[PDB]
RNA sequence: AAAACUCCAGUUGACACAAAAUAGACUACGAAAGUGGCUUUAACAUAUCUGAACACACAAUAGCUAAGACCCAAACUGGGAUUAGAUACCCCACUAUGCUUAGCCCUAAACCUCAACAGUUAAAUCAACAAAACUGCUCGCCAGAACACUACGAGCCACAGCUUAAAACUCAAA
């Protein structure tokens, strides 16, 4: 019982979370970058309904990028979600970095329930040209 | 499984690149490297970050937050503890590996002899 | 042997006048090249479910 | 320039001709087929018109023939695609091989040399 | 006398291992089996080691997946959701 | 030689997707392309949302056109192709059937390629 | 180790472009 | 962005496990290789550093498979002291 | 030598047999060796199908006092 | 590589020693051993082996020779004026067991 | 830490003229350089060997002209932090360039530094490392060093160059 692959939307999806199915889930977008980390609950219907990060608290320089800042801003974005009643998210991890788990630590202890983690890192497959190696 | 090396490395009867390029002789030797250790961890912040903001929420008072320091002061305790009795058992407790000490004595037991 | 087999093969072809019955039991049929393969080296085909 | 439809090699010592239709005639030619066929039709047609037995394969008057037609299409696909270096020194090389078996010929057997000359329509050059 | 040996074809010699798809056709419109030899999360094609096939099978089964991919019958970054209760071949540790 | 074609079409059932093929066959009659046979995979689903001719196409169908075209006219039924409105795509690639299938034996476990070092105690 | 050829090549070769960029 | 949405890289959450999905996640992409592909194109890789970070790669994954099936040869006389003295 | 050939095509057919190999006797002659041996005396009359051979020795030793453990 | 004609053949990746010129080179080996012991000689057995340590040890025991099964020291045959006493009467004969 | 932009940042609908993860635990093609997203076409020589600096044809990338696009990276440039000084190691935006067409001297650690054609190791056995050591034929080079990838001379679609290549002086050397 209970697989972990996502449920297909085509026939008869068989899981329910406060009387919705797993579409009409609002999506909880996090880009967790290498010095800041931006957190953004929209609904369904692509609707913008929270939005927290690091640099709209009070952390300046690279003490956004830290977990205590990334927690907060989680704890932020959950409480302003709760708000308005959004319960049920979908973390969306994008990019890699020190606060990566933190916001969804803070969105969890916030009062929100994560039933499926996600991410869509965008690797490039031989895509654009980085910047040169820096000499440390 | 391993893969192959026959067409790998710059030998007289390679008319071909050489695949791999190694620095060192393929001589494997009888020894075991020493495993790694004692890493940046920078665990149980969560405890501090909750009792920070409670204090800034309120006053600073001792008995506004007891909850959050307590629970703080409970979860230092614990990895004070988990600490210690971590670097208790890496010192003769072996779960899943093995010492490096025995390994090496085996590896000298059986040596290579590569030199015929 | 080879040009026996062609010229017997060659009787079911498409020309000019067998257009609309042929385009009409194309779409009036399908076909599956899909199976699949276990351990053993089985051939399964997902057509008996 | 053979024909489009002339039976290839492969389809030629065959019984059942005037029984085929035309389907696979058609088929069966130089129009569905591959340039490979056309070389070795005309590298049989050489073979069969200038020298006279062509059963020999390893004979040089072969290796002649198949150097010319190897030289023939290396000019046709140098004077379709215009930048090819690779094409053009296998060229080269093919008429260096060539004019070395021509002397060689020439040398050991003048008759079958001067024979060759004169269907290929290629002369013998000194070098300078 | 009689009782020297013979070096013979060496017998107690066991036929060689074949291979899960060596008496088989590779084409490009299977997506099932070209599905069944990639992962279902990442869509990560697996290695050598993983399939467990020779060279030129594994090659023509690559080409198909790609041709597949790029003229449009199987996804790339993910796996066909269809496609996911079939008997697993590959060697797999994660999940657990 | 013998080629195949995956022709890709949009949602129409019926009328329009046999008057594209009934256009296919008429062209490669005219290009000089003895048609073979048909062959319906049926109306599937696209992997992705794909973008072809101004308007974005998410639920069409395939078909597979068997013929014996000549080693001059790929090119000029490839912009036919291109040039159509209702073909999402389709690209020309030879028939499998002509490469026969290689016979082999298996893997072979490899031995230790040594003799590549001296023999030195060093 | 042994780059000292090289390195004194290039030092004659940098003192020629300098010399050519001079006059 | 063409192709569809929660169907690449998702799991599922059991009565609260966050940590053990994600410590899943995390095994998966390190078993794939994305994490460590994105550690090396967040820099631009010269081909020359590229070919011997391969060639290195691959010798030391050799050396420690046959380190590794030694020891596994190795480990069937790991035994105490059958002959005291001798 | 022909006897390993013959103990070859034994263990393809049959497999191991139900007595116990024991390496101290010199003389310890097991179900392979009196396959063998009949395959042997059998041959020294006049056949040259394999599979005849096969089937007398078998009949002989289901006569001779044995139970052969083959898998079908 | 300095064992090939002392092997008949390989039966399943198994060496056999020939017994053909085994018992030629053991009658020889007797032979040289027994005229040592004749003319008042010293038999030293030297075989560096835990499996079968015991069994060496009393063979010589019983028969009067000497045995060394024992961990060997480095200038023990070679520098023997500096490792016991000022002479040492050196074995003319060391069977080995085990080399 | 600056500094830079606040027509900035976030999910979504509409978008490329460079590069082509996972197949890369494969050793493949090509004389070498070089070449792994898909589809089609033409095609990868020689039934003895060697053989040019008295010749011919190719040859990583870097530089030019005549026609265009330009996300990103980046010679130069200007600004911003430390150092007594920093034209550089850290950051910001951009040019020449990486792209498509045609023409130029042909430059390298062109390093697998091992010339090509064949073979061998219980006849032959290497100062030392590296990739263990030799038999037959053939082309170019060497015999102290810096001087000197140097002037001149000889040839060049190149006018800060390429190919070939010294003399004068010093020392007991490298
Ligand atoms: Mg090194
Ligand atoms: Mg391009
Ligand atoms: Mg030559
Ligand atoms: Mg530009
Ligand atoms: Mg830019
Ligand atoms: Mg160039
Ligand atoms: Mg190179
Ligand atoms: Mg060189
Ligand atoms: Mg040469
Ligand atoms: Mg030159
Ligand atoms: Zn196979």
């Amino acid at each position: 019982k209970f697989s972990i692959y996502p449920p297909i939307p085509g026939e008869e999806s068989s899981l329910r979370w406060a009387g919705k199915k797993f579409e009409e889930i609002p999506i909880a977008h996090i880009k967790a970058s290498h010095n800041n980390t931006q957190i953004q609950v929209v609904s369904a219907s692509n609707e913008p309904l929270a939005f927290a990060s690091c640099g709209t608290e009070g952390f300046r320089n690279a003490k956004k990028g830290t977990g205590i800042a990334a927690q907060t801003a989680g704890i932020a974005a959950a409480a302003r979600a709760k708000q308005k009643g959004v319960i049920h998210i979908r973390v969306v991890v994008k990019g890699l970095g020190p606060g990566r788990l933190s916001a969804m630590h803070g969105l969890i202890m916030g009062g929100l329930e994560v039933i499926s983690i996600t991410d869509n890192t965008p690797i490039p497959h031989n895509g654009c040209r980085p910047r040169k190696a820096r000499k440390l | 499984a391993t893969p192959s090396l026959r067409g790998r490395l710059a030998r007289f009867g390679n008319p071909r690149k050489p695949v791999l390029k190694p620095n060192k002789p393929l001589i494997l030797a009888n020894r075991v490297g020493e495993r790694r250790r004692e890493k940046g961890e920078a665990t149980c912040i969560t405890e501090m970050s909750v009792m920070m903001a409670c204090w800034k929420q309120n006053e600073f008072r001792d008995d506004a937050c007891r909850k959050e320091i307590q629970g703080f002061l409970d979860c230092a305790a614990r990895a004070q503890e988990a600490r210690k009795m971590r670097s208790i058992q890496e010192t003769l407790g072996e779960s899943g590996s093995l010492l490096p000490n025995k390994l090496n004595k085996l590896l000298q037991r059986f040596p290579n002899k590569p030199y015929l | 042997r080879e040009v026996l087999q062609l010229q017997e093969e060659v009787k079911n072809f498409i020309t000019r006048e067998n257009l609309e019955a042929r385009v009409e039991a194309a779409l009036d049929s399908r076909k599956n090249y899909n199976w699949a393969i276990t351990r053993e080296g089985l051939v399964v085909r997902p057509q008996r479910r | 320039d053979p024909p489009p439809s002339t039976l290839l090699k492969d389809y030629q010592n065959v019984p059942g001709i005037e029984k085929v239709d035309d389907v696979v005639k058609r088929l069966l030619s130089l129009e569905m087929a591959n340039k490979k066929e056309m070389l070795k039709i005309k590298q049989e047609q050489f073979m069969k018109k200038i020298v006279a037995n062509p059963e020999d394969t390893r004979s040089l008057e072969a290796r002649i023939i198949a150097l010319s037609v190897k030289i023939r299409s290396y000019e046709e696909h140098l004077e379709k695609h215009r930048k090819d270096k690779a094409h053009k020194r296998y060229l080269l090389m093919s008429i260096d091989q060539r004019k070395k078996m021509l002397k060689n010929l020439r040398n050991t057997n003048y008759d079958v040399f001067e024979k060759i000359c004169w269907g290929l329509g290629i002369e013998y050059t000194f070098p300078p | 006398n009689e009782d020297l040996p013979i070096s013979m074809e060496n017998p107690y010699k066991e036929p060689l291992k074949k291979c899960i798809l060596c008496g088989k056709h590779v084409d490009y419109k299977n997506v099932q089996l070209l599905s069944q030899f990639v992962s279902p999360f990442t869509g990560c094609i697996y290695g050598r080691h993983i399939t467990g096939l020779c060279g030129k099978k594994q090659k023509e089964i690559t080409k198909a997946i790609k041709r597949a991919q790029i003229m449009g019958f199987m996804p790339v970054t993910y796996k066909d959701p269809a496609y996911l209760k079939d008997p697993k071949v590959c060697n797999i540790r994660y999940r657990e | 030689p013998r080629y195949e074609l995956a022709l890709i079409l949009k949602a129409m059932q019926r009328p329009e997707t046999a008057a594209t093929l009934k256009r296919t066959i008429e062209a490669l009659m005219d290009r000089g392309a003895i048609v073979r046979d048909l062959e319906n995979l049926g109306e599937r689903a696209l992997p992705y949302r794909i973008s072809a001719h101004s308007q974005q196409h998410n639920r069409g169908g395939y078909f597979l056109v068997d013929f014996y075209a000549p080693t001059a006219a790929v090119e000029s039924m490839v912009e036919h192709l291109s040039r159509d409105i209702d073909v999402i795509r389709g690209n020309i690639v030879k028939h499998p059937l002509t490469q026969e299938l290689k016979e082999c034996e298996g893997i072979v476990p490899v031995p230790l390629a040594e003799k590549l070092y001296s023999t030195k105690k060093r | 180790k042994n780059v000292l050829k090289i390195r004194r090549r290039k030092m004659n070769h940098h003192k020629y472009r300098k010399l050519v960029k001079k006059t | 962005a063409k192709h569809l949405k929660f169907i690449a890289r998702t799991v599922m959450v059991q009565e609260g496990n966050v940590e053990s999905a994600y410590r899943t996640l995390n095994r998966i992409l390190t078993m794939d290789g994305l994490i460590e592909d994105i550690k090396h194109r967040r820099y631009y890789e010269k081909p020359c550093r590229r070919r011997q970070r391969e060639s290195y790669e691959r010798c030391r994954r050799i050396y420690n498979m046959e380190m590794a099936r030694k020891i596994n040869f190795l480990m069937r006389k790991n035994r105490a002291d059958p002959w005291q003295g001798c | 030598y022909h006897e390993d050939r013959i103990r070859a095509k034994f263990y393809s057919v049959y497999g191991s047999g139900q007595r116990a190999f024991d390496l101290f006797n010199p003389n310890f002659k097991s179900t392979c060796q009196r396959f063998v041996e009949k395959y042997t005396e059998l041959q020294k009359l006049g056949e040259t199908d394999e599979e005849k051979l096969f089937v007398e020795t078998g009949k002989a030793l289901l006569a001779e006092g044995v139970i052969l453990r083959r898998v079908g | 590589r300095f064992m090939e004609p002392y092997i008949f053949g390989s039966r399943l990746d198994h060496d056999i020693i020939d017994l053909e010129q085994t018992a030629t080179h053991l009658q020889l080996a007797l032979n040289f051993t027994a005229h040592m012991a004749y003319r008042k000689g010293i038999i030293l057995f030297i075989s560096r082996n835990r499996q079968f340590s015991y069994l060496i040890e009393n063979m010589a025991r019983d028969c009067g020779e000497y045995a060394h099964t024992r961990y060997f020291r480095g200038g023990m045959l070679t520098n023997a004026r500096l490792l016991f006493g000022p002479t040492v009467r050196l074995p003319d004969l060391i069977i080995f067991l085990h080399t």
